[PDB]
């Protein structure tokens, strides 16, 4: 063909078409081991524990969170944006890679995928529970009525929110489900018990892979790419506006509607890239999820980090060169106060953290790179904590300066959500078909390290 | 190699001799009149700015866009990096002339810059501005010369070592250049970041000492970088079509088309979430900044809306429509119009104000440095063949479709 | 009572030669079975162009509709009380508030009546029953059937030729 001998190959093992469904189906058709139980119980454990705190603090008062008449928001918020950032990886994975026609994204687009749908769920919790009355969120729709057809505003950001998030999840939820027809399909021609035959029977469609099936299918798959994109940045944008389009001094601006997607990009292959550590070990699907998808997606966090460096000092510049006092305070606040050690932790982490990968010798193991994906998540935790608080507890009018501190009842809700998340995803990684057959079936042949040997003689 | 056409040469001489009559033409012609008279005066040195910078900018572009496919491996723009090549000639000598003026202003020949007038920082004076000079720190001259110096050289560098480590690799049996500018490119997109930073407060946000905004940098970006896409693809139409190009089809053309459509809907974005984001909470300090643009320069402030968005947005998403030669050129033209527009809005009000118009001073200035332009553009063309030699990825992309 | 012609291969490339022949042979096909895109079937079988793109477009703006009429209703038709400074005298005014939401809409209409309108017309649902010729096909094998007019003889004959793993004559 035509292809060149610069490339490595993607595919490890010399594995054919029935290697390659025979790895990946094994999981599926096999019994979980005890290390699996004893995990799956831990996180059971402290989901159950944190909704004990969520009907808790429903039943009986906002009061018992550390919320001050200052500081009306802290944790609840900044643990719904952190869950909504993470959300964002799977639909960059599956569009934007595919936009770019990047081939290596074949072997994590499942996976990928599994992690909005379990996280975007995750956030959808804290527009609730953080709510007064709570019962009464219904209100929020615009549905005709008794009260004389009274309505809602169309000029609120947080109803533009539940738009942006409904919507969001509501079309990536049928997105990835359509890519499962095709290996739902494998599944149910394995029939191993009758109780599975009817399983995978109902959860794949008629699906009898046909040229028009196929050629409508990959046409749909476009076209979603396509609307996908714009969803991944407006959705993002619409929770950035919650602060952007406020008259608070440190939050007024208008940076963030690309800054925090930036933000989100970093600190959603961060997560993700543990999980493929971890994952291509345990399942042994190390022959499909190799180093060069690894460095890959090392070289993404790198260049993402390095755009919110030059936005944090895009920031103080402006407020230097402002001449609003207001601004620059609240600066000074961040670099010299009470939170002084939120600021810099969070500094040194995003600011130091992306600059190993420059060095081949760091960006390039398993065990580096394990380390400071993991890092990336503490530091974007305090990022979004550090713009609400610090901007909250010092500004207009001194007599109404304040501290801030959390109880263990905000603790444990965000531990809760920790632990369901990873109930779901541990056990759909024990039912479902993480690797998908359609995509690799179609780059076996076009690269590997058999046909390169074979091309290269 | 690449034939001149015998024509151009007369074609850009013409332009760059009426244009430059017309601009000679723009400088022959109690308080009150001490504002308008300066809102005059400005007029045929604005008229000079905007245009120096449009195609400074236009230039730059398409070094992004070159630095990103060469990092980014390619396999389908190894056989139009010649053009791209012939493209980025202008910025060698465009510098030249942009500087220049930026001298100009220091030296007091002028009134564009608010800053650079007499007696703005001493408080001894009827010209003392309190809040101008507490900003002197980063306006102070010398230093803005200096910093505005560096950012050329910085740009005109990788240029000339990017041809010319290109041309060693065409005549070597290993590689070792390929790896070097590989190295070299990532280098400069670093930097080329940090300089478009501070780039666009020098020579765009200095207009206007008392205002100031967070985003505006990638706001400009977007502004330029999205026409010098369609620079490229103009010139290799062109080309195409007298026969001067080889092993490029629809498939090339198609992918550029939609290329620039999707950063064309990026800079929308930008535009709106800036706009909007002042609008929503119109805390009146930095707000006239669009008072004073919607008041006066209505139909220029939205037209730039549409000519930028709507028009792009019902053309070029046919997938069919992305292949063809009218479509694609008619596409590109009106993008370029846009973008022209986009840096008249951002300028004039500043230095004229409500005595902006469009007439000889303007349009002299844009058909001078057009002429210019294609007259580098084209004469570069002849320096060097087209279709670069033994290349890591040109033989898949002699063989790319889509 | 017809009978249907079934040819099993193994690879792309000797589908792409048996397809060629059948259509240079005329033979008519009925369908192509293959466990995973072959991204040079449906040039070869000279199966028309989709038009779910053309299905979508039309649904966002749909959904443009939708969305303006409602707020310029509620906003400024039914109750134009002041939440704030914002000039709610027209819809011109205070327009920029309300883009957050128009443009969701115009992407939630177009991408979820176009995903249905692809399960409608390729007839799929959660109890349909599956219509697999053979099992192999999914994991691996590709099938082309064809069904027989009258000379069983030559038209097996003609299928042992290229690509020619099992080759079976079924009846209905």
């Amino acid at each position: 063909h035509y292809e060149a001998p610069i490339r490595k190959p993607l595919v490890i093992g010399d594995k054919s078409y029935h290697d390659v469904t025979v790895d990946v189906a094994a999981p599926v058709e096999g019994p979980a081991n005890k290390q699996w139980w004893i995990v799956f119980t831990i996180a059971l454990v402290a989901f159950l524990w944190g909704l004990g705190c969520i009907i808790y603090t429903v039943s009986t008062g906002i009061g018992t969170w550390g919320l001050n008449k200052t500081v009306g928001w802290a944790w609840d918020i900044t643990n719904f944006v952190w869950w909504v950032g993470i959300g964002h990886a799977g639909t960059l994975i599956s569009a934007v890679l595919l936009l770019f026609r990047q081939r290596w994204r074949m072997a994590i687009n499942r996976s990928a995928e599994a992690m909005t749908i379990f996280s975007v769920v995750q956030a959808g919790l804290f527009p609730i529970i953080h709510m007064g009355r709570p019962w009464l969120a219904y209100w929020v729709l615009p549905i005709p009525n008794q009260f004389g057809s009274l309505w809602v505003n169309f000029n609120s950001p947080l109803l533009w929110d539940v738009f942006a998030i409904s919507t969001y999840l509501s079309v990536s939820l049928v997105f990835w489900w359509t890519g499962l027809l095709p290996d739902f399909a494998m599944l149910r021609d394995r029939a191993i018990t009758p109780f599975n035959k009817r399983v995978y029977s109902i959860l794949s469609f008629g699906w009898s892979g046909r040229a028009k099936d196929w050629q409508r299918f990959e046409e749909v798959s476009l076209v979603l790419a396509g609307l996908a994109t714009p969803l991944v940045l407006s959705v993002h944008t619409i929770v950035s506006m919650d602060f952007a389009t406020s008259v608070i001094p440190g939050w007024h601006t208008t940076i963030f509607p690309p800054y925090f997607v930036a933000g989100a990009v970093f600190s959603g292959f961060a997560m993700v890239n543990t999980l493929l550590i971890v994952m291509r070990k345990v399942s042994n699907l190390e022959a499909y999820i190799t180093l060069q998808h690894i460095e890959l997606m090392n070289i993404i966090i790198m260049i993402t980090g390095s755009i919110v460096g030059v936005a944090y000092i895009t920031e103080l510049f402006v407020a230097w060169y402002s001449g609003v006092e207001y601004e620059q305070y609240a600066f000074l606040n961040r670099a010299t106060g009470p939170y002084w050690w939120a600021y810099w932790s969070m500094m040194t982490c995003n600011v130091f953290s992306p600059q190993f990968m420059w060095f081949k010798k760091l960006r390039t193991s398993i065990m580096f790179s394990f380390i400071i994906s993991i890092v990336v998540n503490i530091g974007m935790w305090f990022e979004r904590f550090v713009i609400i608080v610090t901007s909250l507890h010092r500004d207009y009018l001194p007599s109404s300066w304040t501290m801030f501190s959390p109880t263990f009842v905000d603790i444990g809700i965000f531990i809760g959500t920790i632990g369901f998340f990873f109930v779901l995803f541990l056990l759909y990684s024990r039912t479902f078909p993480v690797i998908a057959q359609a995509e690799v079936k179609t780059i076996l042949k076009g690269t590997g390290d058999n046909y390169i040997r074979e091309r290269a003689n | 190699m690449y034939t001149f056409s015998s024509k151009l040469k007369t074609f850009s001489i013409i332009l760059m001799v009426l244009g430059l009559l017309g601009i000679g033409y723009g400088f022959l012609s109690t308080e009150h009149l001490n504002h308008v008279l300066h809102q005059l005066q400005n007029k045929p040195w604005s008229a000079l700015y905007v245009a120096c910078i449009f195609f400074l900018l236009l230039s730059m572009g398409v070094l992004a866009f070159y630095a990103i496919q060469q990092v980014a491996q390619a396999g389908w723009s190894p056989v139009l990096f010649r053009v791209m090549q012939g493209i980025t000639a202008y910025l060698p000598a465009g510098s030249i002339i942009f500087f220049i003026i930026l001298v100009l202003c220091g030296l007091h020949f002028n009134h564009i810059f608010v800053w650079l007038g007499e007696g703005v920082t001493d408080p001894k004076s009827p010209n003392y501005d309190a809040i101008i000079a507490g900003k002197s720190g980063y306006l102070n001259f010398p230093f803005w010369i200096v910093r505005a110096f560096i950012f050329l050289l910085g740009w005109n560098i990788y240029r000339h070592f990017s041809r010319k480590n290109c041309l060693a690799q065409d005549e070597a049996n290993d590689d070792l250049y390929y790896k070097k500018n590989f190295k070299i490119s990532a280098g400069f997109l670093v930097f080329f970041i940090v300089s478009e930073s501070i780039m666009a407060w020098d020579w765009i946000m200095s207009f206007d000492p008392h205002w100031f905004s967070t985003l505006f940098a990638w706001y400009v970006f977007a502004s330029f970088f999205v026409s010098g896409i369609t620079s490229i693809a103009l010139i290799t139409i062109y080309l195409k079509s007298k026969g001067y190009l080889e092993y490029v089809n629809t498939s090339h053309i198609h992918d550029l088309a939609k290329f620039m459509f999707g950063i064309s809907v990026f800079w929308t974005y930008l535009w709106f979430s800036q706009f909007m984001l002042i609008w929503y909470a119109n805390i009146p300090e930095e707000v006239t900044y669009f008072v004073t643009r919607i008041q006066l320069y209505n139909l220029p402030f939205f037209g730039a809306v549409v000519m930028n968005f709507v028009f792009p947005l019902l053309i070029l998403i046919n997938t069919d429509f992305k292949r063809l030669n009218w479509v694609v050129v008619m596409a590109g033209i009106v993008i370029l119009l846009g973008h022209y527009v986009d840096f008249f809005n951002m300028i004039m009000p500043g230095t004229v104000g409500d005595k902006w118009f469009i007439g000889v001073p303007e349009i002299a200035s844009i058909l001078f440095f057009l002429g210019l332009f294609i007259f580098v553009v084209f004469t570069a063309l002849t320096k060097s063949p087209l279709l670069a030699k033994r290349n890591p990825f040109i033989e898949e992309s002699k063989h790319f479709h889509y | 009572s017809n009978k249907v012609i079934y040819a099993i291969y193994n690879d792309d490339d000797v589908l792409m030669n048996a397809v060629k022949k059948t259509r240079a042979a005329h033979h008519h096909i009925e369908e192509v079975f293959t466990p995973f895109p072959v991204h040079g079937l449906d040039k070869a079988m000279g199966l028309a162009p989709t038009r779910l793109a053309i299905c979508a477009f039309l649904y966002g703006c749909v959904g443009i509709s939708v969305a303006t009429t409602m707020m310029s209703y509620i906003m400024i038709h039914d109750w134009p009380q002041d939440i704030g400074g914002k000039p709610s005298f027209s819809f011109i005014q205070n327009m920029p508030s309300f883009v957050p939401i128009m443009f969701e809409m115009t992407v939630f209409f177009a991408a979820h009546l176009m995903v249905i309108t692809f399960y409608m017309r390729s007839r799929l649902w959660p109890f349909k029953q599956a219509e697999n010729p053979d099992v192999r096909t999914t994991d691996d094998h590709f099938l082309i059937e064809v069904a027989v007019n009258d000379n069983e003889a030559e038209l097996v004959s003609f299928f042992e030729g290229t690509g020619a793993v099992e080759v079976k004559v079924i009846e209905k």
